[PDB]
């Protein structure tokens, strides 16, 4: 009904462990872990004994600390279904307790607790917190109090119930920038629970090392990749002027726009939609939220380059609001902020390192055609369209260079098709026919050039089927099926092809036509899988279509194709589609009467 | 777009002048205004209450969500659902208001199903909340006076069906 | 359709030259690992049907993806997401006894991920499944062959992801 | 190129900065004279109190050469 | 290889390999050693089976392109059948006719008609190249030599 | 597919009048430079394979195109190439003898430049070779026929570009 | 045109226009001359042509609604056959009845039977016109023409 | 995601306390963890010498390096050199981790279609890492060099 944005994997964290915490920063920082980073994991790991032993002893005896664990209520008037959450809730807390002390981290308990205070009914809150008390009396009364882990328990008890004492905290906004812009909110335990973003900020005070890896981060983000390494980043005069006192990050993150190394990297290979949307995720962080913030851009480039849309998008308000002066720009995905649906697809393909491997402009296809109806495609996606040609299974690798656009089709839902028949007329259509074009030879050769688009060579002539038809022992439609289970189609059309692909393909040459919708295309689809290659080629050639157009004595020949085929087939244009407009009188050149 | 500038964008790409069936449509609408207006001010006293009450009959009835399987378990993933429960409701408001789902079709029903693939959250339990949200605007709307629930019926109704598979 | 033996042809036959001392090592690992690999695909052959089932038995049921409005709800979805299943299946076998994943790469992972973003398939929810399964031959082969096979079944997860 | 030197404090009225969001509003730096009016323009939104705008390249009553 | 078409005949029909087909696998893994052997004996003496071919391929057959006087089209005529040589290599250690066809014995007939060398005294190269595998290999080992040079002369 | 006399015939039913005059004597120069055109048609014809030959001897044999890493290695692919120049010749003479392009437009040009990019077929080095058969075809059809064919041989060129 | 169908002739099968094609090629671009010449007198006389038929039209046939009193359809009347003879002038060109199938005599009838003029009518006109053609061009020109007019005669 | 991330993401799946086989794998993991830490601190120190010698034993005097190469013109060099950091980098990352998740994450998701895209030789990015897992096995201990090579065979499956 809509086109599809994609869907891509994403996994999105629920909370930190020592080690995940320790791999993001130092992820985040773009370098090994160093020697505190690396005593944090070995410490950890030392503690590990420790940790395990103590959610060993606590996973032991929870039946009897949840059997343990103000006004104490009645079972009657509570509720069944409200006395099994108050146990499953208390079950909950102690095993997400052991969770925390085998991960060392208390993210999962701060996560998950800290919002709870009416979330639980809040005139229970007082009994919550004197059952979680008793838990933690519990926990500590059978794990001996001196000078052990015990103080381990009683700290992460205490920090389970410091988190469920905090009332109400406030979701956080992601306001809308402008008309266009939808405002988004965000809870905050879905904020902690996101990966940590180091927020590179730069003062004129600040020492040399922590300066340069200011500017590190701002290759990171602009660049997408350190260049410092390289003497390309030989830019003196602008990290200078960055360091001391003047020329601040967003002059600096301008003058990194505006450098013909962002020019050789984001728009020298690009057009300029796509040079925009790189340029979005370089100097906000984000993809392009809407169609008409694109209209912005466009036009903006449009009269006056590129350089002026790196000084708009750094000389926005949503710039200033979120990055301010000294602030290096930062990826604002899953966790950081609240996302939108709206380009979920398009931003997570761009935020994705593989942004750049991508030339067609996912952004503005997405927006536009969806306020479009339906393409005309094939169901499984534009890749599974071949290209429309004499010879030759062409289809658009979903790898190299991806200029994918998913659409869901219904099962019932039909392509549209340029037929050949109702165009031209006939006695022009029946030129390439090849029935019975009455010598057997030329029907051999116009059966292989429609099962192989061109001749081929002697090793793939089916000579058996040859001497077969000759004697009139087979019809040219099993000679057309001999030839489309020779062993070189399989290899042509079968081998060296995704499944989907292949079958779209070997129904366009033994048919002449792309298949119709997901009703074909789906019992193709499982025949080949369930059956296989010769049976697929079969349930084809015996299929009613085959019947009905090319019989039994006739020759397969192309009967339909796609618009886009046709559009191949005139490179000049389509041939009358309105009257010109030949020697026309505009206005100026009249005027000078 | 609401219904007004929704109707005036076909007949200027159309061409056409204003005939007297879209006069009466666009006084119809004019007139449904001052319930829409009513609904909305209840939507937005009892906002929370609907949206929050809504999502825990959801849980009664699909149990499943908040066990430990379900893509709303813990309470962050189920402060998430609230909020986007939240998020319906608050445009299924605005879509009252405007009484067109113009508003629904660029910020609601943009990359929905794709968010909701890519994360794992079940898009029938989804929709079930939104009904439940609907019934619940609708009783409330009736016990304030509204007699037509018409008006009310359709945006929830619409992500419904835009959000939903085809079996 | 291309094997170790292939590849180490085809690199050797790009550059020119026969086969080299190393790439002679690679092929008599190739050719050690070759009993094993065929005893791993004649478990597989049989047992086939049984992996799918303790697959979507672990992963795929009792989750709402499978409950109504699911993608595995209205009973022809289902078989195909089994039908896929058993594909996977297949295809990381026909990788595993060749050696090398070219299969894989030219008759599955070239366009399934627009084919299930196209069909709103979560492609998640494939990923988890396709783990499963490597997790189910994992415990009824044991850890060599299950990691020869496991390796083209992450290729496949990667191909998705 | 011409540039400003511009000090300025703009604050924020729209929003909480929790603890990390906080970032700074008293900056001086240098801008680029095809870009002060903007600048000029977006600080006066937001509601900063331009206190110092000087000239820090270039001449008055540049005729050419000022870029 | 072998293995490839074990592969391909597997697919086609969407089952899995039979037991005869692993059968035929587990053989050809165990003369894998043998076939290293002759690949490694064909890349040792390619230079002596190539100049020895060209011998009596022109104590043969004088009337071809290869000794008109051109040294250059001597280099071409020697760089073919030493590439020739090392696509049966190529077929001992695939254990099938896969290398020997793909890169060699397809496009044989155009290559050679377009290239203008007359394709039987080719023919008869690959005769005499045959010869010498026979001359340089034990028994087992030119006998399997032997099937991709009679393929060869099939392809011609 | 079109011609000269087709396309002249559809400009003017555009303009919903008869032949004018600019078109009379663009039919009459189609109308005497037919023999020619005929001619050199059956020339080619005559010795379509050794305009071939001399062809790929000329611009493609002797490079890195043709040992190996290149893309005329391992015959059958430079038997595809072959066959690609057989199509090239034959469709210019189809261009040459109608004395439009068009069917260059619907049958050569149309998705080539995107099925050479699929299969690394180099296309600087098949304008080179087309160009170079637009030599060996002017060495002894003449400069004029061997001009008009060559009209049609870059316009190959420029839709291979 | 003829040349488009000795084209599409010698392709379809993958061939270089054969010796007879080239023949029908060379009688063609002789007959050229009078082609132009037949083109040139038929754009003469095109606007006494198309009277002549209507003459003979209105008098043989009376019941159609050309004859209905409206002017305007009797001008869409004059100018269809004014249009099909220029189709003729231009198919005399083309050496081949392409121009007039592809312009007017493909999907004719579904035309005729959205603009609800009987088909009938429009043979009976198209033989006036014929006659007309005959009257007005030598024994040959008009053999030439009258093939396209029996052309257009089946099409109805 | 480490293996402490996905072991609890399990049992909250199930919805249970670690259970004595998941406590066995934490104790595989938390025992290993000393020699995974070391090993990340001396392939901290020694990852360019590693590049190195892995260029040199895997990249080096084949015609990829050579002109009309994947390795000629020395901007692609470099490129070359920095991937083959990041691969051991995040190798390292996942050693760490004791999950091939951050592989999954950053690396191999991603890299298929910009190697497809930029032209990039598979097989020889497929080589060049398994050189590695032969030199930090050799400049490690077969113990350590396995249980990293286990993450750069999860790298080369991905490619
Ligand atoms: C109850 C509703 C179901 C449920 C919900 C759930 N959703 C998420 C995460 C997100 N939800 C959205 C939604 C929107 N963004 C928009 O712009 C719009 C329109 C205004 C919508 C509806 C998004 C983008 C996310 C991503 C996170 C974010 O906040 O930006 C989650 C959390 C996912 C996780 O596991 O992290 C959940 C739990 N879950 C259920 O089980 C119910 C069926
Ligand atoms: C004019 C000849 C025809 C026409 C044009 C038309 N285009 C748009 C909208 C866009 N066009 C583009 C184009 C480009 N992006 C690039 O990067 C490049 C630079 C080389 C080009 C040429 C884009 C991205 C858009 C969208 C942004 C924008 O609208 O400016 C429209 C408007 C479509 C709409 O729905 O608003 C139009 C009308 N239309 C015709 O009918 C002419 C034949
Ligand atoms: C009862 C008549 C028989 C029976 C039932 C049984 N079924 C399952 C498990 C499942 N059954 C279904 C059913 C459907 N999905 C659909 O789309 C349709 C049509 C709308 C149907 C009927 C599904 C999806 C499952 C999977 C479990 C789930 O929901 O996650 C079981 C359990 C088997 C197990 O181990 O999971 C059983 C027992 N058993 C009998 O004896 C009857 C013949
Ligand atoms: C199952 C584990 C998951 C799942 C699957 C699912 N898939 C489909 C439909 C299709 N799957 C394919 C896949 C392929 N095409 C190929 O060529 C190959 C073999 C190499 C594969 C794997 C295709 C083409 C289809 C479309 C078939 C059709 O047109 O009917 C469905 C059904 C889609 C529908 O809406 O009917 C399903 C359910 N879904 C899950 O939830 C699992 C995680
Ligand atoms: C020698 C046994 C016979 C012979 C040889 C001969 N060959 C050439 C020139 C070439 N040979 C080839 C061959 C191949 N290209 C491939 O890709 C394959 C690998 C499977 C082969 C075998 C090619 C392409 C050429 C052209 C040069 C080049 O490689 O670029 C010549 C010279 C022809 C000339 O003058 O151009 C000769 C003499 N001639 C005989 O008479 C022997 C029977
Ligand atoms: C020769 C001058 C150059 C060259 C060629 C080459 N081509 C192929 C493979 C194909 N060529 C085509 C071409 C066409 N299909 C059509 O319908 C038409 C007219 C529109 C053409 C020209 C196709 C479709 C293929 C693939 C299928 C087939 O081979 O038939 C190859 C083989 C490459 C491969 O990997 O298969 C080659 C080598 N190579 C050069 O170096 C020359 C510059
Ligand atoms: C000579 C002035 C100095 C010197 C040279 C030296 N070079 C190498 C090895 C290589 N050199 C390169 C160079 C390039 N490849 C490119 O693509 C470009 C762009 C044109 C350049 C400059 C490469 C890649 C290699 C590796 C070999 C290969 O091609 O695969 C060596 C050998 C080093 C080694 O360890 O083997 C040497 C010695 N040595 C000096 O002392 C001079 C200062
Ligand atoms: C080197 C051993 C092999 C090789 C490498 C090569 N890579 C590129 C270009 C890029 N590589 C990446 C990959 C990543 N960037 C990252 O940040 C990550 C880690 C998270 C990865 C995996 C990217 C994005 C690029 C694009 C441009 C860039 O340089 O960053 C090149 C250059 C390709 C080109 O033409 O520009 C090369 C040469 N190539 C080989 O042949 C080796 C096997
Ligand atoms: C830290 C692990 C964790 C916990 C314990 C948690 C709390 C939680 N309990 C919840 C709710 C309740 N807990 C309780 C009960 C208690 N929770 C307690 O810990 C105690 C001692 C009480 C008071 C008796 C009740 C009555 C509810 C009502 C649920 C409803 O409104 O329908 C919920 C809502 C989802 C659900 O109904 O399952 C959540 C999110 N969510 C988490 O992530
Ligand atoms: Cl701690």
């Amino acid at each position: 009904d809509r086109t599809n944005g994609g869907s891509p994997v994403v996994h999105p964290q629920q909370y930190h462990t020592v080690p995940t915490a320790v791999i993001n920063g130092a992820h985040q920082r773009d370098r090994y872990p160093n020697h505190s980073e690396m005593q944090t994991l070995s410490t950890f790991l030392r503690t590990g004994l420790q940790r395990l032993e103590i959610a060993q002893t606590l996973a032991q005896h929870a039946n009897e600390i949840v059997a343990a664990g103000f006004q104490a209520i009645n079972i009657a008037d509570y509720g069944a279904v409200r006395m099994k959450r108050s146990m499953r809730d208390l079950g909950w807390f102690l095993r997400y307790i052991t969770y925390a002390v085998v991960a060392g981290d208390t993210s999962i308990i701060t996560v998950n607790t800290r919002g709870l205070r009416g979330i639980i009914p809040e005139d229970v809150t007082v009994a919550t917190t004197v059952a979680l008390q008793e838990m933690q009396w519990k926990s500590l009364s059978f794990f001996p109090v001196d000078s052990a882990a015990a103080a381990l328990v009683r700290r992460y008890f205490d920090v389970l119930i410091a988190d469920y004492q905090v009332e109400k905290p406030s979701d956080r906004y992601r306001t809308g920038v402008s008309k266009h812009d939808q405002g988004l909110s965000f809870p905050e335990s879905y904020e902690d629970s996101g990966c940590a973003i180091p927020r590179w900020v730069m003062k004129p005070t600040l020492p040399d090392s922590e300066k340069d890896a200011v500017i590190r981060a701002a290759y990171r983000q602009v660049f997408e990749r350190d260049i410092s390494g390289l003497g390309t980043a030989e830019l003196t005069q602008p990290i200078s002027q960055l360091k001391g006192e003047d020329g601040s990050m967003e002059l600096f993150i301008r003058q990194l726009g505006k450098s013909r190394l962002y020019r050789q990297l984001f728009y020298e290979p690009y057009m300029i939609s796509r040079s925009i949307e790189l340029a979005c995720r370089h100097f906000l962080g984000r993809g392009l939220s809407c169609m008409e913030e694109f209209q912005r851009y466009f036009e903006l480039v449009a009269d006056q380059g590129f350089s002026a849309l790196v000084d708009a998008l750094v000389s926005s308000q949503e710039y200033a609001d979120y990055f301010g002066a000294e602030t290096v720009p930062y990826i604002r995905g899953l966790g950081i902020e609240a996302q939108a649906c709206r380009n979920w697809g398009p931003q997570l393909d761009l935020f994705k390192y593989s942004a750049p491997a991508r030339k067609v402009p996912q952004f503005v296809t997405a927006f536009a055609s969806y306020r479009q109806p339906l393409p005309n495609q094939h169901p499984y996606g534009m890749g599974n369209d071949p290209l429309e040609t004499q010879f030759g299974a062409i289809f658009p690798h979903e790898t190299t260079n991806p200029a994918a656009q998913p659409v869901h089709f219904s099962e019932d839902s039909r392509r549209i098709l340029v037929g050949h028949a109702h165009r031209k007329s006939h006695a022009e259509i029946s030129q390439q026919i090849f029935s019975l074009q009455h010598s057997v030879e030329s029907v051999i050769l116009a059966a292989y050039r429609q099962v192989f688009g061109c001749e081929v060579l002697g090793s793939q002539r089916h000579q058996a089927a040859e001497t077969q038809l000759k004697g009139g022992l087979i019809t040219v439609r099993e000679f057309v099926r001999q030839l489309a289970k020779s062993r070189s189609f399989r290899q042509a059309y079968w081998e060296n092809l995704y499944m989907t692909k292949a079958a779209e393909i070997i129904h366009r040459r033994l048919l002449g036509r792309p298949t119709y919708g997901r009703r074909e295309t789906s019992k193709y689809y499982d025949i080949c899988g369930r059956q296989g290659f010769y049976a697929l080629v079969d349930a084809l050639i015996d299929s009613d279509d085959y019947r009905t157009a090319f019989g039994e004595n006739t020759v397969p020949y192309e009967r339909y194709v796609t618009p886009r085929g046709l559009a191949l087939r005139s490179p000049k244009g389509p041939v009358a589609i309105s009257k010109l407009r030949d020697n026309p009188h505009t206005v100026g050149e009249y005027m000078m009467r | 777009r609401d219904t007004v500038t929704s109707l005036i964008s076909n007949y200027d790409t159309t061409g056409r002048y204003l005939d007297r069936d879209a006069i009466d449509s666009l006084q119809s609408y004019f007139i449904t205004g001052a319930n829409r207006v009513k609904v909305a001010a209840m939507i937005s006293a009892n906002a929370a209450e609907i949206s929050r009450e809504a999502g825990k009959k959801l849980f009664e009835v699909v149990p499943e969500l908040i066990r430990p399987g379900g893509n709303a378990y813990t309470t962050r993933r189920y402060a998430a659902c609230l909020r986007d429960m939240d998020y319906y409701l608050r445009y299924s408001s605005y879509a009252l208001v405007a009484g067109n789902n113009d508003v629904l079709m660029e910020r609601v029903l943009q990359g929905l199903r794709e968010t909701y693939n890519s994360l794992g959250v079940p898009i029938a339990p989804t929709v079930q909340g939104i009904q439940i949200m609907k019934e619940m605007v609708k009783e409330r709307a009736s016990d304030m006076g509204v007699d037509d629930t018409s008006f009310i019926d359709q945006p929830f109704d619409f992500i419904s069906r835009e959000v939903s598979e085809i079996s | 359709m291309q094997d170790a033996i292939t590849t180490l042809i085809n690199t050797s036959d790009a550059q020119g030259k026969y086969l080299d001392d190393s790439s002679l090592d690679t092929l008599q690992e190739y050719f050690r690992s070759g009993d094993l690999r065929a005893k791993a695909a004649m478990t597989i052959s049989a047992n086939a049907s049984t992996i799918v089932t303790k697959t979507v038995a672990k992963s795929l049921l009792y989750t709402d993806i499978t409950g109504p409005g699911g993608n595995m709800y209205t009973c022809r979805r289902y078989a195909a997401c089994i039908r896929d299943m058993d594909f996977f299946l297949r295809y990381g076998t026909y990788a595993m006894l060749a050696g090398d994943a070219s299969i894989l790469d030219e008759r599955v992972l070239n366009g399934l991920k627009e084919t299930y973003n196209s069909l709103g398939v979560p492609v998640g929810a494939t990923i988890r499944a396709v783990q499963a399964m490597k997790e189910v031959v994992n415990d009824m082969l044991g850890a060599e062959a299950g990691k020869e096979v496991g390796y083209y079944f992450d290729h496949i997860c990667s191909g998705l992801s | 190129m011409r540039m400003f030197r511009v000090t300025a404090c703009v604050p924020s009225q729209t929003r909480i900065r929790t603890q990390r969001e906080l970032q700074n509003t008293y900056f001086t730096k240098l801008v680029p004279y095809d870009n002060w009016f903007k600048e000029q323009q977006r600080i006066q939104k937001m509601g900063g109190t331009i206190v110092k705008v000087e000239l820090a390249t270039g001449r008055r009553g540049a005729n050419t050469g000022l870029a | 290889s072998l293995v490839t078409e074990l592969i391909l005949s597997a697919d086609s029909e969407a089952r899995y390999p039979a037991p005869k087909e692993l059968r035929i696998f587990q053989d050809f893994v165990k003369t894998g050693e043998q076939r290293v052997r002759i690949a490694k004996a064909l890349a040792a003496n390619e230079e002596r089976i190539v100049q020895n071919g060209s011998q009596k391929f022109w104590e043969r057959c004088p009337n071809t392109p290869s000794n008109s006087g051109v040294d250059r089209k001597t280099a071409s005529c020697q760089r073919d059948q030493g590439w020739y040589v090392r696509l049966i290599a190529y077929s001992i250690l695939a254990g099938s006719e896969r290398p020997l066809e793909d890169i060699g014995t397809v496009g044989i007939k155009e290559m050679y008609n377009n290239l203008e060398i007359p394709i039987r005294n080719i023919a008869e190269c690959m005769r005499c190249l045959k010869e010498e595998a026979m001359a340089v290999l034990s028994d087992e080992d030119a006998q399997e030599v032997a099937a991709y040079f009679d393929l060869i002369i099939q392809s011609l």
